């Protein structure tokens, strides 16, 4: 029984991830990513010089 | 729940990651093929698109082999394989103790995920001549015949080959119930095996609480190929991390010769020029590489030891076949269990002229030595005077001090099934058969006689079982005799 | 299924060689070694079970001749 | 798009070519309809189970049908599952190819239905029942002597007149009848006239409304033979899995199964493995029969027949099939000619289930006393046919005078044999076969004539059989 | 089991290159013949027909595939007498990678939400250059809409991603 | 300056890539010693060994060691010259693995030692010698019947389990110490823990610092397998060539050598040869066993274990290596099966010292009327197995009674045989086995019950062992 | 009796297919009369000359072989 509780609490964090992540990338889909692609270059730069 | 994601959204970093890709060629029957990788290793873990894990067999000039562990339906061509760094890493640890898991490490019987911390490689070398040490240790199967007749020490390699239905898995289970007070590490691989006979196997295990220690590791019937040639392997994987910390495992693998035949499937779908009963000609070193990485370390290494149990299934009772013979000629000894004892309700139905062992007999514990090789010589006597002298009459020695104290040996060495008998009541009752106490009670009450004489030891002969618990030596035979007369008068006949 | 033939220092002078074919008809060089076998590219007017002598004075048997190689 | 064009055919195996990224999985249908264009065609309505990943873009498919007709050019359809069957109670009473079509003339089965794919991975080893327990036929020699496992294989051993099909409706008719379960035929690689007489034998018998008929048969490719015990058990999965119910599951020469992945085998061009069989055979056989298990849901438990070809039970398609099985119940002609019906031999008869640990004590007992006075009178038949009847010994004539009544016990009237007798047959539960076993081994009835043993149910209707006489 | 061979022939034509000294022409006409044989697929099929005998083939490669340099002339009739003229888009285009080996070039397709401007195109090639050990860089640069905020570049077989999967690799993280 | 790219790794098989001109001989070392740059990288030291050359600069060799974390690309070491072994008088005492290098823990052997190299080819027709003269084994069977050759090959066939490891631990005990010269022991393909025990007897036997050991146990991979046994062979024509000294060469399971070279032979790219092996069968091990030879500076007496795989003596390994020995012992299952120890069989087993020049005339005698006896007690099997002992003709009655009592008089205790039984083990001289077997010929034993044979040394423990018996 | 009787032949000099397609010429003669009432024997002398034909058309075509190399 105990084991069946952590499965279900396992399943519904599971379910809620999978909905925030889709929401999130809505959320960026509208957010303007002009400003988002001069950052991502530079990030881009950044990961370069780390590795 | 909102507490944790909270904290590690408020712990992470940002990263950019390398990924090392490839893409599928072909894919077909469980290997695949596949261009790109161009620095990945021999051996190296690769991972598909959908999860499924790959093992690098063959690094040819453009394309990589890539041998599929699990199902192959989900891969197509176009498919993008990556890398992970890593030579075939199972996890090990104190933690997959008592789980179902299958050879690559992921648990199946569903309770929950196995929280390891380190991983050993599947394929790594063997100890070498100077690390290893002579086996000098018992280890106690509990099963009479085994531990009298063909005993096992820690640290070697004992085959258990028999037909189908026979009772191998049945002395598998028993002695691994047996390790429970010792501080023996069993593991139980099932290689080929119906999963719902390892369902039953688990449940007796946690029944007689021997899931406490051991550890089962499933690769059944209807998993592809690859991941019943790499059970063993995990098998002895999962070991070395507890052998190599000083600790004492015993692994049994139930049916090499499944792995035997899905190796031989695996090569075959590699078209790789087939030998004898069209086996590869890697098929000695499939098991020669595996049973010899199961040792008795030295005092330097730390002096632990990994005794193996290997079962080889013969076909009509043939141990001059190719396989049998292969295993036969790596491992220490061999139990060799007869079907026309097992069907004429003889069980454990051990052959005790085709069983041997080898570093036994510097395995017995100085009180079963005394005891057990009259026991030996009366069992041979027995089973080489009954198939001749079945009609007719004959002289009287032969007729008496054979004849009707060997079916007195073949009654005491009759076990129970899941019931395991310390080795101090296995050494007193092989001692009452052998010096004769016997002779008088009739054939058909020698199992109800040992019972009730266990039942007796068990309140009044207490000193001799703490004696030969301590001593390891037998007692004073006056001492014992004064016991066994003394149980003998209370006994009933019937 | 890759020719005997096809090495890149051999492709070399016969994309070279186009034009004007130069004959290999008594030297020839090795393609392959091994085993007591020799691959031999070249040696376009040999017979079929010749003595066959190597740079080092090591005879041979020209068993097999394929179209572009002897056995 | 998932169009393709067809490249090779060459007997069954024919390859398909798709775009990139576009390719179907392996195991899934691949189906050609093709309405002939002109004078210089042929109509083709033919479906591909896909084998293999050749590389540039081609799969190697095997084919359910004939190949004549087919043009490299061809388009192909990707259904984009496997083998879809369909599923639930419009399969009660139906007989199917391995396409889950209708061989009968019934009619159609709609499109709406539920069809379900024939390539389903094993259940779990989460998912599996931890106990063994025992499958009660009310077949006396079959639930007293051999008795089944709900999740078990079975073996059938013989055929050709010893009652092996009035064995099988029996089963279908007791197990439909007290346990509430359904059942599944299928006929792998069986000729197609014994498919009709089995048939029609369920037809007049009542029992074809409780089962659902799968054949694929000897005029099919090997690709159509090979899958058909996948079919049959994907319509078994349906009532293990949703209506939660015992389903037992027939398959008539499980030999044929393992020859015909030999023959796809050869068609596909393997190395071939031991003897003559496939690489896979271990594989192959253990990816049907781990699906033939108990869950916590029902159970799957299959009957089926073995040809153990060469006499040689050491072969590796017996000796695959046998590291599965969990009884044989060996049907024997003398016993049949006897006037015992069913004709399964007592002493050849063996089950792994027959343990203390398993069914109990008291029936372990009574069967091995059954089992040693059968063997014992078995010995005396020699000293009876030298010596006379008389003469023996007190208990030598002791044991043949119950063994004989023993062994006209196990008979029973069936309830498909009474279109034939006219008695209505009997299901006999396993304490009243114990305890008739048992009080017969006591000596309750040697006072009993041993005609009245014969071809009935319980003891009682022996008391009052031999009173009626 | 053509990229093998492929790599062989190229191999042999590139060191024809280097010891004529002329390896910009035969990069150009080498060029020049993997995209004519790229526009129209028919020619293959034409030079595999068995009626066509060799003399006729080779008038057509003579004919047709004029203007391209002495050695890769003498490869593509060298080629059609060996039956392996199904394998020359396969040696163009390892005959290709073998030039961008030599001249430093590499190869790069990158993966952006937005079109780069040149200046970060200049910046990435300046960075993934010392990178890979190479002197230059070349970027391919299509768009691909679903991506998300950043770029995906794929140097060869190796992926440097920072666009999309910190959100799926978070996602991946907390379940 | 010239070194080599890892093209392919299959296995144990690697192609390296080499420059134009620039490529090794057949038989040269390769090193391959890789420094792992980063996580996904593992420390490789390996030694390649050419096969084989595939053109296209490019050479196909076999590992000596596991293949497992090759990289394509990786940067290989050509040494000019095969495996070099060191050799003189620093390999006494010291065990070896299969690149010479020792694995006793006691050191390591300097650089400035002497090495020399595998792969040389066969003494010649006129460096031989072929002086026969009978190596004293105290081994029943082995002195009536088959005797050894002190300087000649020596094989010990047998299936699995039967015998042979036993019987070379018996000939090392009863030969080894009496022997006065070196001895070098080859292990190639056996267990490890009979490496560890057989180093533990040398060392409480004193045979070790007179005894050089290499081990290549069945858990190393193939390419090893297959350069143990000449690792241990030039090891030993050291000793017979600049020394001129007797060598003892032990060789457990030759058998190995050829099973390693059928493991890569498909991946060579080789057709399959006769059943599972390799086309070069009889050429390997012809180049491998035609070395082991005593030449007019040294003699090597070379006692060899042979597996036979599945009990099948017509197996192409077993078969091809019985025209290179001198004296076989044929180890039968058949006779394991019943108690008799060493389970030798005595008509299968020949030697090329059983002539009547050579043992004697009575040895000779009795050594034929033995296998005669044996011969025709084998024929009447058959007619004892379904008629029984009752319808022989009162001549095959006596040699039925007389056979019983010389197979289980061929049966010995042995000393290395105490650990199994507790019995003691036995020493018998030539001339007290022929006397034994003349007296049991003669009818002297007939009275005697045939279980007081059974695994007894001489002819006067025949009779206390009957005493003691009852008779 | 050859008022009502068809022979088809097909000799050991006969090309391999014909003598592969004469038992299914015998069924093509004989399932017109089947599915018109009529009731028809159809005699196949040595039909395993036919899978040794089956056995050289598809060796011959290199399709793969099996057991005795038949496909
Ligand atoms: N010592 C014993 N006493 C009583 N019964 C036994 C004993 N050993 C085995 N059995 C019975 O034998 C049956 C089969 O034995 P077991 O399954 O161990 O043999 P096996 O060779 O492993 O079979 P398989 O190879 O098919 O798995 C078991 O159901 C068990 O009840
Ligand atoms: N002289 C002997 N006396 C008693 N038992 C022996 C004798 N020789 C062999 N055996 C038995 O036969 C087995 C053979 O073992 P061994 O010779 O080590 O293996 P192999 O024959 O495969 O090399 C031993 O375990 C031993 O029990
Ligand atoms: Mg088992
Ligand atoms: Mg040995």
């Amino acid at each position: 029984i105990e084991r069946e509780k952590e499965q279900a609490m396992a399943a519904l964090r599971e379910q809620v991830a999978s909905l925030s992540v889709l929401i999130a990338s809505k959320v960026i889909e509208k957010e303007l990513t002009e400003q988002d692609q001069r950052k991502l270059i530079e990030a881009y730069i950044k990961d370069v010089q780390e590795v | 729940i909102s507490a944790l994601i909270k904290q590690q959204i408020e712990n992470y970093e940002s990263q950019i990651q390398v990924s090392d890709v490839g893409t599928v060629i072909q894919v077909g029957d469980g290997i695949a093929r596949a261009h790109g990788l161009d620095n990945v290793m021999s051996g190296e873990l690769v991972e598909f698109a959908n999860g499924v894990m790959g093992m690098a067999l063959n690094l040819e000039e453009n394309n990589v082999g890539i041998v599929i562990l699990g199902p192959y339906t989900g891969i197509k061509e176009g498919d993008e394989v990556r890398r992970t760094g890593r030579i075939m890493e199972v996890p090990v640890g104190e933690a997959l103790i008592g789980r179902v898991v299958n050879p690559l490490g992921q648990p199946v019987d569903g309770l929950g995920p196995v929280e390891t911390t380190e991983t050993r490689p599947i394929e790594s070398p063997a100890p070498g001549v100077m690390d290893r040490r002579s086996v000098h240790e018992p280890l106690q199967t509990g099963i009479k015949a085994i531990d009298a007749l063909v005993p096992i020490g820690r640290g070697q390699r004992e085959l258990i080959i028999g037909d189908r239905q026979t009772g191998k898995t049945s002395v598998a289970i028993d002695t691994i119930i047996n390790q429970k007070d010792q501080n023996m590490i069993s593991i139980y691989v099932a290689i080929g095996q119906k999963e719902s006979t390892v369902r039953t196997v688990v449940e007796t295990l946690r029944k007689h609480g021997a899931l406490d220690y051991t550890i089962v590791v499933t690769a059944s019937a209807s998993q592809p190929a690859p991941l019943l040639f790499l059970a063993p392997y995990a098998g002895v994987a999962m070991g070395e991390y507890f052998m190599y910390k000083g600790k004492h495992v015993l692994v049994v693998y139930d049916d090499l010769s499944k792995q035997a035949a899905a190796y031989r499937e695996l090569s075959l779908l590699l078209r790789r020029p087939p030998g004898r009963e069209a086996y590869p000609g890697d098929i000695f070193y499939l098991h020669s590489r595996l049973l010899e990485r199961a040792a008795k370390l030295s005092d330097a290494k730390g002096g632990g030891s990994l005794t193996a149990l290997p079962f080889v299934e013969t076909q009509a009772g043939d141990i001059s076949a190719y396989i049998p013979t292969n295993v036969i000629s790596i491992t220490d000894g061999q139990i060799f269990l007869q079907s026309d004892l097992f069907f004429s309700g003889v069980r454990p139905a051990i052959n005790a002229g085709l069983s041997v062992s080898r570093v036994g007999g510097a395995a017995q514990i100085k009180a079963m030595k005394k005891v057990a090789g009259t026991l030996r010589l009366d069992l041979a006597a027995y089973r080489e005077l009954e198939a001749f002298a079945q009609f007719g009459s004959d002289l009287d020695k032969a007729t008496q001090a054979k004849l009707a104290r060997g079916a007195r040996t073949v009654e005491v060495l009759k076990q129970d099934l899941h019931q395991p008998i310390p080795v101090e009541k296995q050494v007193l009752i092989i001692y009452a058969l052998t010096r004769g106490f016997l002779d008088d009670i009739p054939v058909e009450d020698v199992r109800r006689f040992e019972k009730e004489f266990y039942l007796f030891l068990d309140q009044n002969g207490q000193h001799l079982l703490e004696h030969i618990r301590t001593t390891k030596d037998l007692p004073n035979e006056d001492d014992l005799n004064k016991a066994i007369e003394a149980f003998k008068k209370t006994f009933v006949v019937s | 299924s890759i020719r005997a033939e096809e090495i890149s220092a051999l492709i070399k002078q016969q994309i070279e060689n186009y034009e004007s074919q130069i004959q290999v008809s008594d030297v020839g060089t090795v393609i392959q070694v091994g085993d007591g076998i020799a691959r031999a590219h070249g040696l376009d007017n040999v017979m079929s079970g010749e003595l066959v002598e190597f740079a080092n004075g090591v005879m041979g048997m020209a068993l097999n001749l394929e179209e572009n190689n002897v056995g | 798009m998932t169009r393709g064009r067809v490249i090779q055919v060459m007997g069954p195996v024919v390859d398909v070519k798709f775009e990139n990224g576009h390719l179907p999985a392996i195991y899934n249908a691949l189906k050609i309809q093709h309405k002939a264009r002109n004078e210089n065609e042929v109509d083709i309505d033919l479906t591909l189970e896909v084998a293999l990943h050749l590389g540039d873009d081609t799969v190697r498919t095997i084919a359910m049908a004939s190949t004549d007709g087919l043009i490299r050019g061809m388009e192909v359809i990707d259904t984009g599952a496997p083998i879809s069957v369909p599923v639930g109670e419009v399969t009660l009473g139906r007989v199917f190819n391995v396409l889950g079509e209708p061989i009968d003339l019934e009619g159609d089965i709609p499109a709406d239905a539920r069809r379900d794919p024939i390539h389903r991975p094993a259940p779990k080893f989460e998912e599996l029942a931890t106990e063994v327990e025992i499958l009660e036929t009310g077949i006396k020699v079959v639930d007293l002597l051999a008795p089944y496992i709900k999740g078990g294989k079975i073996g059938l051993f013989g055929g050709a007149g010893v009652g092996k099909t009035v064995l099988i409706q029996e089963l279908i008719h007791n197990i439909a009848q007290e346990h509430g379960g359904i059942s599944v035929f299928a006929g792998v690689g069986e000729r197609t006239r014994e498919g009709n007489d089995l048939y029609h034998e369920m037809k007049d018998s009542g029992v074809i409304s409780k089962t659902a008929m799968v054949f694929g048969q000897m005029n099919e490719p090997p690709g159509a033979r090979m899958r058909v015990a996948l079919t049959g058990l994907t319509m078994a999965e349906y009532f293990r899995d949703e209506q939660g119910q015992d389903v037992l599951l027939f398959i008539d020469n499980i030999f044929r199964f393992t020859q015909a992945g030999s023959e796809v085998s050869a068609l596909l061009g393997r190395m071939p493995s031991a003897v003559g069989y496939q690489p896979t055979l271990a594989t192959e056989m253990g990816q049907l029969q781990e699906r033939i298990t108990s869950t916590a849901k029902g159970s799957i438990t299959s009957i089926q027949a073995i040809y153990v070809p060469a006499d040689d039970y050491t072969d590796p398609a017996p000796a695959t099939t046998f590291s599965h099985l969990d009884a044989t119940t060996n049907l024997e002609r003398k016993l049949a000619e006897m006037g015992i019906y069913p004709a399964v031999d007592p002493l050849a008869s063996t089950s792994r289930a027959l343990a203390p640990e398993i069914v109990g004590e008291e029936h372990y007992q009574v069967a091995r006393k059954v089992q040693q006075t059968l063997q014992r009178y078995k010995e005396l038949q020699d000293i009876i046919a030298i010596l006379g009847m008389d003469e023996l010994s007190d208990e030598d004539k002791l044991v043949v005078h119950r063994a004989r009544r023993i062994q006209f016990f196990l008979s029973q009237n069936f309830h498909v044999a009474e279109q034939f007798t006219g008695q209505p047959g009997s299901y006999v539960p396993v304490k009243e076969t114990v305890r008739g076993f048992k009080e017969i081994l006591e000596g309750k009835y040697d006072h009993l004539p041993e005609d009245a043993f014969r071809l009935v149910g319980r003891i009682e209707e022996v008391v009052e059989k031999a009173k009626a006489m | 089991n053509q990229e093998v061979i492929a790599k062989r022939y190229a191999s042999a034509l590139f060191q024809i290159a280097l010891e004529q000294g002329q390896l910009d022409r035969i990069e150009e006409d080498v060029r020049a013949v993997r995209q004519a044989l790229a526009e129209n697929g028919e020619f293959l099929s034409l030079l595999s027909y068995p009626k066509l005998s060799l003399d006729q083939k080779k008038a057509l490669i003579a004919e047709a595939f004029a203007g391209v340099s002495t050695p890769v002339q003498n490869t593509l009739l060298l080629l059609l007498e060996r039956h392996r003229f199904g394998l020359v888009p396969e040696l163009a285009e390892q005959f290709l990678a073998l030039v961008d080996d030599a001249r430093g070039i590499a190869k790069a397709v990158a993966y952006s939400a937005r079109p780069l401007t040149d200046e970060e195109l200049r910046a990435l090639s300046d960075v993934f250059a010392q990178k890979v050990g190479k002197q230059t860089l070349e970027i391919e640069n299509i768009i691909d809409p679903e991506l998300i905020g950043g770029v995906r570049l794929r140097i060869g077989n190796r992926i440097y991603d920072g666009s999309v999967s910190g959100q799926l690799e978070r996602i991946r993280r907390q379940l």
